[PDB]
């Protein structure tokens, strides 16, 4: 009887430390693929912009194939992706259960995240390098001493 | 002997053989590059639309990416992210000994 | 606008003359160079993506037990037990 | 007219298209992805017997 | 004798219990044929052009 115990006994707990081991490797969530990609290839997860945004005309004359295969989508993505105001995108996703991407910029997106409940996520990197800077009325005097 | 020079140039310098160099800590500031004429020129604008339209159309990113990762040529940019050996060694064990 | 290429918004805003100056979250862009003009760029930033964020679970007090499943737990006491007494049974039987 | 797409290689960019850029059903994505754990009766069952 | 047999299954069973769990999960395939040819053979399964 006793060594089929040793039988059965060696075969477990040995088998035990293999999954132990497996536990103690690695705990990191995959958080589905970034830098996008595959917004311009899945259909599951819808993603707009801002209505008269800047990025909304960028996607329109963007000549990148991807950025195009987006704008493809986004002009043919129905109903609108797009929205107005800047937390209707938010609580849109907040809702979406993670069937709506959306984007916006890296101060946005840090600042939101800094916010309760955390419930966003930055992904990926920025796409590109802009800035905002102060715009008068072309050709006023303004100009320089405010630009000094 | 530190010794203080500008970002794109750690990054580069740090890419170059033998990669005896390194990065330490941020920046201390946000500075820029700018296409400077002489003052009061008649090619201001012309100059300056000029860009505007390369950074939006990205090529001086594909610049970037040739004058710096393009040629990414001192190592561990790329040994970095292969891997590794086995039959550890009498200088790992040997404190045990003692 | 559409065809019309009336600036809506705040752009309108200083091409039409209505406002003085337009102190705001703006990005310099290229067509915008040509309606009104700009200072130096302040502050730099970029495309980013913001998505939900997907709910880590987090470890147990018995997070040991957690790499076999609840049921053979629950069956390897039941075979401790019953070895046992078979061992028990054969130890005890009358050795002649 | 054929052979300059053809050394042009849009027919395989148009071939990524209609093929491999909806790419759709599972195990071309997931195929390439990790693995759950915490093993089960039903892989042990067979010792008790 | 034992010190050989030490040393014998000091080295088996370590090498035995390496991975176990990687050999428990595999679930691998069935796939009767390929290359048909049973198609010819067998008259079980059918099959037809357009
Ligand atoms: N880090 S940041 O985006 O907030 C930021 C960005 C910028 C700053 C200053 C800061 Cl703090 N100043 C620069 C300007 C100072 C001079 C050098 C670069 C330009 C002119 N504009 S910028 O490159 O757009
Ligand atoms: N600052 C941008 C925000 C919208 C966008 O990025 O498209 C703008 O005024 O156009």
């Amino acid at each position: 009887v006793g060594g089929v115990w040793w039988f059965f006994t060696l075969i477990i707990i040995s088998s035990y430390t293999a999954n132990l081991a497996a536990f103690l490797t690695v705990e990191r969530m995959v958080s589905p693929i970034e830098s996008a990609e595959d917004l311009s290839k899945q259909t599951e997860i819808a993603y707009g912009t801002l209505d008269s945004g800047s990025t909304k005309e960028f996607f329109r004359r963007s000549k990148i194939a991807v950025f195009d295969k987006m704008w493809t989508y986004m002009r043919s993505a129905e109903p609108s992706v797009f929205v107005r105001t800047t937390a209707e995108g938010v609580a849109r996703v907040r809702k979406s259960k993670g069937k709506y991407a959306y984007l916006l910029e890296s101060t946005m997106n840090e600042y939101i995240e800094q916010r309760k409940p955390c419930d966003t996520m930055k992904v990926g990197g920025n796409l590109d390098s802009k800035g905002y800077g102060i715009a008068t009325p072309k050709g006023s005097s303004l100009g320089t001493p405010v630009n000094l | 002997y530190a010794y203080l020079l500008e970002s794109t140039m750690n990054e580069y310098i740090e890419q170059r053989k033998p990669c005896d160099t390194m990065k330490v800590g941020g920046n201390l500031d946000s500075k820029g590059y700018g296409i400077a004429t002489p003052k009061g020129s008649s090619l201001g604008t012309p100059v300056n639309l000029a860009v505007l339209k390369l950074s939006e159309q990205g090529v001086l990113d594909k610049l970037k990416n040739k004058w710096w990762y393009d040629k990414g040529e001192c190592g561990a940019k790329d040994s970095g992210s292969k891997e590794k050996t086995s039959a550890l060694s009498l200088s790992n064990v040997a404190g045990v000994f003692y | 606008d559409a065809d019309t290429k009336i600036w809506n918004g705040m752009v309108g805003e200083l091409v039409y003359g209505k406002a003085d100056i337009a102190i705001a979250p703006l990005t310099i862009t290229l067509v915008r160079e040509e309606v009104i003009d700009f200072s130096k760029p302040f502050m730099s930033l970029g495309i980013s993506i913001m998505i939900k964020k997907p709910q880590k679970s987090k470890p147990g007090v018995f997070s040991f037990l957690d790499p076999l499943a609840y049921e053979i737990w629950m069956c390897i006491v039941f075979a401790y037990i019953g070895v046992s007494v078979v061992l028990f049974l054969v130890s005890r039987f009358s050795p002649y």
